[PDB]
Order: C-alpha cells, then structure tokens, then sequence
C-alpha cells in the first residue's frame, strides 16, 4: 500500500506503480521505471544479495 | 516495452477543431 498505511486505510496499489511514484517522487519521470522495470528489479534484487 | 500496458483511445482536444 507504499505510504497510504501511514496516513490511513491502507489503500493497496499494485507494487511496480508505487515504485514508480517513488522514482515520480525523485524527479525521475514514472516511465523510466516502466521501460526499465526489469533492470531496477534485477538491480534491487543483486542488492538485497 | 511497457509491462502490463493496456488499450485505450487518447482524445485529443485539437481534433474536433481541424474536424469542424
Ligand atoms: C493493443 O493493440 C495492438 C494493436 O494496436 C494489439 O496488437 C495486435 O495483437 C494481435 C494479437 O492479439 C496481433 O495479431 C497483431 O499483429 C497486433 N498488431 C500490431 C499492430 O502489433 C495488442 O495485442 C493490443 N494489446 C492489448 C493488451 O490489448
Ligand atoms: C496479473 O496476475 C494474473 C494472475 O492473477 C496474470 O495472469 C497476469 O498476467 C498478471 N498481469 C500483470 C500485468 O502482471
């Protein structure tokens, strides 16, 4: 639910499109995430490593 | 390149203009 359980209700939202507002929250326009989800996915996932 | 991508049309506010 990204930050929406913080300020209440818990509103769910599919995960590649909180991560995109994340990127939209940096100044990083959302379809970067979008065109690149598997590289950011597979770069999350060697740093979880 | 988009996952999850879906069909839809795009109005565009300048066609009815060039249309009249
Ligand atoms: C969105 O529309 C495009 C066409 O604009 C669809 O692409 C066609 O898909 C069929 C298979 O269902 C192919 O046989 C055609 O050759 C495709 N056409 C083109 C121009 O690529 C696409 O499948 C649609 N996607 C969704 C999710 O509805
Ligand atoms: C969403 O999940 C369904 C299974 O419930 C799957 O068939 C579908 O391809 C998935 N779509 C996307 C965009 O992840």
């Amino acid at each position: 639910s990204g930050w929406t359980f913080g300020a209440g209700a818990a509103l769910q939202i599919p995960f590649a499109m909180q991560m995109a507002y994340r990127f939209n929250g940096i100044g990083v326009t959302q379809n970067v995430l979008y065109e690149n989800q598997k590289l950011i996915a597979n770069q999350f996932n060697s740093a979880i490593g | 390149v988009v996952i999850g991508i879906v069909n839809n049309t795009v109005y565009d506010p300048l066609q009815p203009e060039l249309d009249s």
